[PDB]
DNA sequence: GTACCTACGGCTTATGAT
DNA sequence: GTACCTACGGCTTATGAT
DNA sequence: ATCATAAGCCGTAG
DNA sequence: ATCATAAGCCGTAG
């Protein structure tokens, strides 16, 4: 059996591989600046139960789990994305918090993947907070055994934060990081004003950051990047000229080096031109780095004023190198080019959203948490009748339809809101003192305990009880009124920045 | 090249002899060892292949065993395995490296793709057990005609309609086309809400002959509203809108819902009365309302039970069929058996293979590699 | 500093680490014949719920699992350990149940750790049964937070059944399989008679048994193996010669190889062999095996009896190899060279001690179920006053401590063995009717429901009462006599053999 | 061999520079990237090195980058690097390839072992933290030392004894000569049973004296028997025995245990009342017979409990102690951090190292490696 | 995605020496 | 115990052609 | 003197 | 013609 098949199947095929691979693997989301991978593994680190307050762990636990129950594509890129996120140079905030050789500035590899221990850093409970409570979907897995959340309710606009870089099929992303606190105090200013002007957030964020200092001299670049989405800036490394009090000669002194550069790299480099003639004024060259803080030495040749040297290396050395800036991430599942307005939006509409979810739940829960003491308090009420019956009733399940059938008295010291203290789905045939019963509520009434019958338990019920009335009132206003949605969300953001707030790294001096 | 990973056969005479490729390690080992040892034959590989376009240089070569095993490299002096076979893994590099190795044997060798010698094979893709029963299913369609016909298996309907037990062929016509209306609405969701478009499931019928009277488009608008904010058991509301864009009338409905904190209108015009997509869920909307299917009775198959939603009702039947099935999915040829590889691909009298053509000289092969066509080919939208 | 040292250190370092290895790695125990990977791995499988009734797992999780709670030492050694027991044609009776490409006899490797699936086979459970019934001892892991046990509590003496082959620093060992149903029948005779011979027990147990059936030339050698622990054996092939009924030509066929021998390794030894002219009588070389069977058919040259061929081949081809036997394993931690009879004592005294101690443990178990039972029910007996009691006291503690401080009535209704029916650790100054109370008894007493107060309760505590009764006299009893231990033992062995015997697969034909 | 692994120092004067050997790709990062970058020199190595003598042959050679990188292998002339560092982890496979690399040195070049180059390194080996209190500790009998310090942090005991407070150096010593003679118990159990050796701590004393009177030697037997058969809480009973093998009496004691199935006895003879053993238990039951330790009281430090047993009072106490106490044990160089690493085994101030010396010319490293001194030397009974 | 080095004993098989 | 090949886009840097 | 062509690296995957 | 010497492979480990 061979039917004839026509040379067009090329074109399904290659079709299908591209769209899977642009909507799965490369390009992060807007909502929460998040790989796929990322998400699996900072999921099953959360279901496994490795807090930050707690020992260390070792990777192969981690590694397989993610394995077998999630992520089927291998170990090696699954290990190396887990080595990039604890290294501190790579990140502007870390998120897995490690302890091993996890390979330094040098260009050396981390060690295996049977030495190193992990384990979740403070910041990270804040990306996963208030999961269990519905406020995302679950979609299932490649057999369709478990589940797994589609976004994070995160509390912190990752995207804009770290930022990330991918190479897709047709598309190409990159986004620098920036300051936690600009942000934060952008994301404020939005939230007073709908209408802001680019210019007025420019004011407030002046331009990105870096794990290591550096000098940036292009505010064309930048301002261009954030207005369209493409664009180029410079980055240029510390040093100066040091000539000693007596005779001596002049030296430069290197502090720190642009963003992914590797030092020995470099430092072979430079003395391959050295050798080479190509660069005029060197005669030697040495190192002092040290756990106090990274130290080049160059030692300048004699009679030479050194700064003319300086800009020939600026101008050949990697010293000064670009960047290409391209903001490209996914919307709806498609590709569009994003400013920075849109970002900040589409980070609060995903905000709102989630509160508003998580308050429904809340509701729902207490409503039926007081649904369940009204009854038990009122079984607490008449005691002795209920014992006889019980007493006299052969079969439980008999106890509990007699126990439905009849009314009850509702004696005057068991006797809240107009309305809103009873389930949606309750029938207003019940609790019309005169009161009736439900399977449910017979049921947890026959599950009760002897400790219930002292002078603590009665005032403990009462106390719940006018607990949960005063919080399923103020959840019912906190959905009235979108006012107070907007004080809390803004309370939240100020809770986290005065939490979380550091200092600036980075330098932009303007040409 | 010839010896280390090439296993050929007792034959030697070519033009009845097979020869496959797969990736080396995993699936080699389970495929020599379910294979036949009379006209069969394996090339392993390692994982992926330089493109021909993308890096052109004659002198650039790593492997070459390809070559250097099929032929010469011409061609029609040597003409050994007039036969050859691409078995391929079914997730997404699959049809990857299944694209590399056509655009390389297409600008390499056209006289081979010509004269009908290369082969695409077709591995299963789902192994459902049912108890006794097994099943082999390979597509994702076939896989729903399956559960579809496992979900109907002779199920019976009562309701009062004209027909006192609603049942058979009918039923299942009933259900494929809502199936695929459903598919349908489920694919125009991403430009409209989804609580309108399964409204209008119930709701009354409509026409552009309406437009005359203000009553009519008013009283038709508040019950679609009114059950709206019934049905609405999320945090949403839902209230309309009475506009006139005309020099007279030209009545047009506006709905006006609010979500968590910002409204959204959604007018209706013309072109959406007339528009294919509307007219399709109007047919579909009178033949379910002309069915009175409110106390209805269906059974499958020792139980049944009345429910006032037709979907309720399907979705409890496809519950009933799903409790207690097991499904399989190989993703990946060293998954499986050898004995069950041997028989669900390379038997001569079970495989199902298929043939490759040369139908045109087009420049698919050149937009594939220019970055240009690669920017512009994906218009799925 | 830098203390001046001795050049003796050599000594102690690598005598610390022969005798580490020899303990620790490569012999195994006769109690069990179970080297410490297979035994952390099937704890490590059973600690994680994988019975064999259950869904398949994948490797990576197993993998992962153990080398991070038991066994720090790699993974490329427990993925071969794991695959090496899943082989069929490698152990007469498998233990991990697997499903993927696991290899074959012609030396393909199997496949990578992140396609095969695992789980435990219907022996498995029979060689980890009464685990937590505290009746073997727990060792602390490397770093003194886990558990593992030291012997498995078996039921199956796999050191006989299995055997292996270890290379240590000074010793080396080799065992072959054998039969299940001879071993538990010369159990059975040893059970019987404690001073049975070395005759005796080999008249139950003819030789070994092969995974792939052979034929077996030498009596002497299993004999003196038996009795000393060292010997030789020879292992030969199945074939035969054939000639068709019309002229055709003579042909020979072989149906199975001897133990652990490559096919791809002997078909190119003998192409190279008549290559060579170093052997005779030999036109070409086929093949036809299939899923039905191993089938190799070469074509004798004609006009050549080919007998001479075979006697030919059988002297210089792999078809006949020899076996070094050598019984060697550890008996309290010390090698030892020991024959059959030593191992069926240890065997026999291991499952003694093992019986004991369950039953032990499950008498204790009962004596504190029954004697919190007896206190439920009188306190179900006088109902009311313990109502009001409960009624009237404030606190919980106190209405404890007030249910302590009284007597009781004890009803006539509420009213065993002269003793046994008390704990060992209970003073005699309760329950002297008369009858007194304890703290824990007050507390489970005020940890009652209602559910407990209809008419079928009652009669199901006082059948639970007397069942209870019935089973710690029986205890009491098997615990005093050792008949009835010897009985119990044979009625355990005679069950495991109904329930896993076969068939013979090998063949001895003396000379 | 120069470039790929081996990272030199900016120096070039030998004799001022340090070297160092160890694991490759795990170990030699963490070196690197915390040692200095002045006056040391690191040489990563890869799994196990061949022997010597098992092996000689002056062709065999794989890696030879020791000897090409130290020496041009004829050593008089270049001496670079005239101090060399062995650093090795801590588990047996660590000790193994020490040895393996020790014998090499020895059997290639014994002047740079006479000439004191060669040097041991030695890592810690436990990290206790308890709160703020930090420890670095290398060696098991160290650690021993430090629980035991920990447990004895200024407890003082109050028994009915001539002391009314018994507390200090006294008792110290008192705990570490008990913990002594459990060790040597726990040692000799191999050959008795553990009931009596326990027993024999609260039991009278005995005498050869006391082989007159048979009634002496009976009541001793009966308090013992009663004693153990009270104790027994397992499954298992104990019985006496009086037996006379002599030419008038030579009183001999017997106890007669019963076992899950088999009884065993255990005769008491001269030797092994005369055994300096058996003479050490009796000095230490007469020590702790003469403190009357039943109503006891000590504290340490906020809280204290009357019990009846010294050993159950020091059990309570180390629990008390190791409630909440944290320790990390790396196995492993590739697992501490650089910085740590540096302070504890590369700091020229706080590091201790250690030196080889040339003894004797002895048979040693030919017993390794003949089967015969291998099945010979374990004599460790 | 994939190949090639070492230890440890006891068995053999191949090969050149006396 | 350990090293070296491939895809995918966008940036650069080096190098010889016109 | 000015332009076309060949490389290397960044992160998930094989 | 008969004896001493050098190899290869089996399974947990590096
Ligand atoms: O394929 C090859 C070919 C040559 C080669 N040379 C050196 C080398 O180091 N390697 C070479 N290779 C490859 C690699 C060895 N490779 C084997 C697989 C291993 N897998 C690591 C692992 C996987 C899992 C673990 C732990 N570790 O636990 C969880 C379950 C999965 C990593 C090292």
């Amino acid at each position: 059996i061979t039917p004839v098949n026509i040379e067009e199947e090329l074109k399904s095929s290659y079709l299908d591989y591209a769209m899977s691979v642009i909507v799965g693997r490369a390009l992060p989301d807007v909502r929460d600046g998040l790989k796929p991978v990322h998400r699996r593994v900072l999921y099953a680190m959360n279901v496994l139960g490795n807090d930050w307050n707690k020992a260390y762990k070792k990777s192969a636990r981690v590694v397989g789990d993610v394995i077998g129950k999630y992520h089927p594509h291998g170990d090696s890129a699954v290990y190396d994305t887990i080595v990039r996120m604890a290294q501190p140079f790579s990140l502007r905030y870390m998120l897995v918090d490690g302890q091993g050789n996890f390979g330094s500035i040098d260009g050396d590899s981390a060690a295996a993947m049977r030495y190193t221990e992990i384990r979740l850093a403070k910041i990270a409970h804040e990306l996963m907070a208030d999961l269990e409570k519905e406020t995302v979907d679950f979609v299932d897995n490649y057999d369709g055994t478990e589940k797994i959340p589609d976004v994070m309710p995160t509390k912190i606009p990752n995207l804009l934060v770290n930022g990330s870089s991918g190479i897709a099929v047709g598309m190409a992303t990159n986004i620098p990081p920036h300051n936690l606190t600009e942000v934060i105090n952008g994301c404020l200013a939005y939230i007073d004003d709908e209408d802001i002007s680019i210019e007025g957030l420019m004011e407030h964020i002046p331009g990105p950051d870096f794990p290591t200092a550096a000098i940036i001299n292009g505010r064309r670049g930048i301002e261009e990047a954030y207005r369209t989405g493409r664009g180029k800036v410079y980055i240029r490394a510390r040093a100066e000229v040091e000539v000693d009090a007596k005779t001596g000669r002049e030296t430069i002194i290197v502090h720190e080096i642009p963003y992914q550069v590797n030092k020995a790299r470099l430092i072979e480099k430079i003395a391959e031109l050295v050798k080479e003639k190509r660069v005029e004024g060197i005669s030697a060259l040495r190192d002092e780095s040290d756990k106090d803080g990274m130290r080049i030495v160059i030692e300048v040749k004699r009679d030479a004023v050194g700064e003319v040297v300086l800009n020939n290396l600026y101008s050949q050395t990697q010293l000064q190198v670009s960047f290409g800036i391209n903001m490209v991430a996914l919307h709806h599942g498609q590709p569009k080019i994003m400013n920075l307005k849109d970002i900040i939006a589409a980070f609060v509409r995903h905000r709102r959203e989630v509160v508003t979810r998580r308050t429904i739940f809340e509701l729902r829960k207490a409503r039926d948490r007081a649904h369940i003491l009204e009854a038990l308090a009122v079984a607490l009420a008449n005691i002795d009748p209920i014992i006889e019956l019980i007493r006299h009733a052969p079969t439980p399940a008999e106890a509990k339809t007699a126990l439905v059938a009849n009314p009850w008295q509702l004696g005057n010291v068991a006797a809240a809101g107009d309305d809103a203290a009873r389930p949606e789905w309750l029938e207003p045939e019940f609790g019309v003192g005169l009161y009736y019963l439900t399977e449910q509520q017979a049921q947890a009434i026959l599950d009760l305990r002897l400790q219930k019958l002292t002078g603590l338990e009665h005032e403990k019920l009462l106390d719940e009880y006018k607990e949960l009335l005063d919080q399923i009132a103020e959840l019912l206003r906190i959905l009235g009124s979108a006012d107070r949605l907007m004080e809390v969300i803004r309370e939240e953001l100020e809770l986290v920045r005065e939490q979380f707030g550091d200092k600036r790294r980075t330098e932009i001096t303007a040409n | 090249g010839l010896p280390g990973k090439l296993a050929d056969c007792q034959e030697r005479d070519p033009a009845l002899s097979e020869l496959y490729l797969v990736e080396g390690d995993s699936a080699g080992g389970s495929a020599k060892q379910g294979r036949n040892r009379k006209n069969q034959a394996i090339l392993p590989l390692k994982g992926k292949i330089l493109n021909v376009e993308k890096a052109r240089f004659d002198k650039m070569l790593s492997s070459q065993e390809v070559a250097t095993l099929i032929t010469a490299l011409y061609n029609p002096d040597k003409l050994r395995y007039h036969s050859i076979i691409i078995m391929t893994d079914a997730d997404v590099d699959g049809s990857h490296i299944r694209t590399l190795l056509l655009t390389f044997f297409y600008r390499q060798m056209p006289e081979i793709v010509e004269r009908g010698h290369v082969y695409i094979a077709q591995p299963p893709l789902y192994k459902v057990k049912k108890g006794k029963q097994e099943q082999y299913i390979k597509d994702d369609e076939a896989m729903d005609q399956y559960q579809i016909s496992i979900a109907l298996d002779g199920a019976t309907l009562h309701t009062n309609a004209s027909a006192p037990a609603l049942a058979g062929e009918a039923l299942e016509k009933l259900v494929s086309e809502y199936n695929a209306t459903q598919k349908m609405i489920n694919r125009m969701e991403r430009r409209y809400p989804k609580a309108m478009l399964k409204e209008l499931i119930y709701q009354p019928t409509l026409t552009e002959a309406d437009l005359s009277d203000e009553q009519t488009v008013t009283r038709w608008v508040n019950a679609l509203v009114s059950e709206l904010n019934d049905k609405e058991q999320h945090g949403s509301q839902w209230k309309f809108d009475v506009h006139t864009n005309a020099e007279q009338n030209l009545f047009e409905p506006i709905v006006r819902v609010r979500t968590h904190g910002v409204d959204t209108d959604y007018p209706l015009d013309h072109e959406f009365i007339t528009g294919g997509e509307y007219r399709r869920i109007c047919t579909l909307g009178e033949k379910l309302r002309g069915l009175l299917e409110e106390d209805a009775f269906i059974e499958r198959g020792e139980r049944r039970q009345p429910v006032a939603s037709f979907e309720q009702a399907l979705d409890w039947l496809v519950k009933e069929s799903r409790r207690g099935l097991s499904i399989q999915r190989y993703k990946g040829l060293g998954e499986m058996n050898p004995e069950q590889l041997w028989e669900t691909t390379m038997d001569p009298e079970s495989r199902r293979m298929l043939r490759v053509t040369v139908k045109d000289a087009i420049a698919a092969d050149q937009l594939f590699t220019t970055l240009m066509g690669d920017a512009v080919e994906p218009r799925r939208a």
